[PDB]
């Protein structure tokens, strides 16, 4: 039925600022009590903010000021306009409808980190190998690196193979910028046979690069 | 005052069985509040409504057992697909007060993994560093020890993990280990090996290359 | 009520003739506006003063007529060069209303096109994505077809075309059309065609390549 | 005798805000009529403000408020502060000397588009080919891809060839981009012997990339 999407996060330092639209694909917002539910990683949720049928704010206790929502009913969006953040926020932003419950609430990421990168990947092509082959399998992959715009996506074939595809968690290196690496196997038959493109794609930067991953020379 | 609420976390079971999840109430609450899904890297999804009238578009597993206090949900007869937390709110009140969450394992038996070894790219190589990735795919027990050595020589403080979520169709974990250099240490040796040591095999497992070797 | 001054574009024509063109007045106007003359991506340049007294720094061509209103210019003797739009205005009056615009053609007689085919540069197939150019130089009738064909396919819809404007010394045209594919799609034929379709041609033309033959 | 030229434009969201610089290369803007006039791409006309020799200002219809022009007379310029751009102006901006009718009128641009790409090239150089080979003549050319930033110039060696030099109107894709090639025709004889080198700039970034075009390996 309804389909919340939501729009706006990126990277900033403090003093900063952001306008965020809860876009409400779905109706009616303009009758409908809607919030901001806020979570750091690797941390339980948090309440921000609230709007009522009728117009009411109800800020939470930290980001009591300095932080400011509205709706558009014409227009079925949400705004959240935020200034002056502290940094102490970076978390993952979501925008639910309270329905006497809640539930029917998207998602959205923000990071306020007091520097910018921005820069996007650093890809290599992890070859199948007869140390990575063992009977009827073997495992090629995609190695994407030093990067600081946390949400970067690596697809396997424009989104093709969905068997063996593991992307690993991210890891934060002590320089300062992220990297991970997808691997997914294939029939040791398929060494090079069909085609194995990494489509990697840096979503905070625009960057777009199709890398084919082939056995050892 | 606020609610303080708790739950005692780090589940671990097996499929088809009965597991039951408390959630404490730290004041004198009614019996209105909520459960929710929290599959990793996504949206919550409510289950229990403001006690335990489950909302709807939801299977027959979950059975809300609310009080004054003390609230209780209860899984029986699971099925792999559940590898997300469990949340406590408490609706009504404006500024509410959520759980700690619960992480819920799914125990398996025994799966050795497949285990593969990368060596650096030539084009990292010309940038001035080396990654030498080491794959190990599909397994249960991730309580898994990831040995790298450079010509025999144990390496410590130059890699770094990371492991997947269990896995919603095998229950299997998959883990990769990255072991980073420059080009001039990384030309100054031979063999890059990579040792797993694992529950599902007898005795440790070493993937290796030789450095410049096609 | 403002005035909306209106005109009878799209004009065709031939050099050293006689042509004409009227401006209404939809309200009663009195004897002060302007006429410019607008050559396609630039600024505009007025040549008809506040009635007919052309401003100075124009040839002796123009000869606008004025009245109380439903006022004409007139171009005679024409000459390759004025391939751009004309305008009304209304001066005296702050907020001024403007015209509607005459683009003027220019007929030639019969000229076929040069034809050429590029195929995608292999910097652009590393990308990932193939454009194919055909591109048809110099030629009168502007209502020339290009078909691509992909190993005789006939091919719809991943086309563009653009044209330029009217040449000022041949009065000719020139078209660009690109076809553009994937490089995994580009990679699974062989022939690449355009034809093109003109009145200076007897039959039609071909231009081809096959994928891969240097 | 005057040369008015004018500085300013480039891309914003709604909201936004620009000075433009009506700069008067010429003299005497203290004691003339000067106005702003807009036209919409594939449009007619259209008349924005006016400043008198004396100071009045009587904006236009639709840009009622929100809008502001002003002169500067020890500089010689003309300045024109706008702000909270409906998006709907995205247009072609001129600025001129009203003496009792209007002509003397310099140009420049601006775009209030809802996102920014401000990329630039992809150029490839299509090669000379018997193809497009006839008789005494050859023709070969520059192709100039996915860019957002409309104003965009493909020259052939550094300006010099204005012989068959024939740059094709830029398309818009689906993608939301734009495109363009250039095509020069040179004798057949002249496939590779003389330089033929397409000097691409894109003035909203600082793109600058020579490509040599040779015929077909």
């Amino acid at each position: 039925e309804v389909q919340l999407v939501e729009s706006g996060g990126g990277l900033i330092q403090p003093g900063g600022s952001l306008r965020l639209s809860c876009a409400a694909s779905g109706f009616t917002v303009s009758s409908n009590y809607m919030s901001w539910v806020r979570q750091a990683p690797g941390k339980g949720l948090e309440w921000v903010s609230v709007i009522y049928p009728g117009g009411s704010t109800f800020y939470a206790d930290s980001v009591k000021g300095r932080f400011t929502i509205s709706r558009d009913n014409s227009k079925n969006t949400l705004y959240l306009q935020m200034n002056s953040l502290r940094a102490e926020d970076t978390a993952v932003y979501y925008c639910a409808r309270e329905t006497l419950a809640f539930d029917y609430w998207g998602q959205g990421t923000l990071v306020t980190v007091s520097s910018a990168s921005t820069k996007g990947p650093s890809v290599f092509p992890l070859a199948p190998s007869s140390k990575s082959t063992s009977g009827g399998t073997a495992a090629l992959g995609c190695l994407v690196k030093d990067y600081f715009p946390e949400p970067v996506t690596v697809s396997w074939n424009s989104g093709a193979l969905t068997s063996g595809v593991h992307t690993f968690p991210a890891v934060l290196q002590s320089s300062g910028l992220y990297s991970l690496s997808s691997v997914v196997t294939v029939p040791s038959s398929s060494l090079g046979t069909q085609t194995y493109i990494c489509n990697v794609n840096h979503k905070p930067s625009n960057t777009k690069v199709d890398k084919k991953v082939e056995p050892k020379s | 005052d606020i609610q303080l609420t708790q739950s005692p976390s780090f589940l671990s079971a097996s499929v088809g069985d009965r597991v039951t999840i408390t959630c404490r109430a730290s004041q004198g609450i009614s019996s209105y509040l909520a459960w929710y899904q929290q599959k990793p890297g996504k949206a919550p999804k409510l289950l229990i409504y403001a006690a335990s009238t489950l909302q709807s578009g939801v299977p027959s597993r979950f059975s809300g057992s609310g009080s004054g206090t003390e609230f209780t949900l209860t899984i029986s007869s699971l099925q792999p697909e559940d590898f997300a937390t469990y949340y406590c709110q408490q609706l009504n009140s404006y500024p509410p007060a959520f759980g700690g969450g619960t992480k819920v394992e799914i125990k398996r038996t025994v799966a050795a993994p497949s285990v593969f070894i990368f060596p650096p790219s030539d084009e990292q190589l010309k940038s001035g560093t080396a990654s030498v990735v080491c794959l190990l795919n599909n397994f249960y027990p991730r309580e898994a020890k990831v040995q790298w050595k450079v010509d025999n020589a144990l390496q410590s403080g130059n890699s770094q993990e990371s492991v997947t979520e269990q896995d919603s169709k095998d229950s299997t974990y998959s883990l990769s280990s990255t072991l980073t250099l420059s080009k001039a240490d990384y030309e100054k040796h031979k063999v890059y090996a990579c040792e797993v040591t694992h529950q599902g095999l007898s005795s440790p497992v070493t993937k290796s290359f030789n450095r410049g070797e096609c």
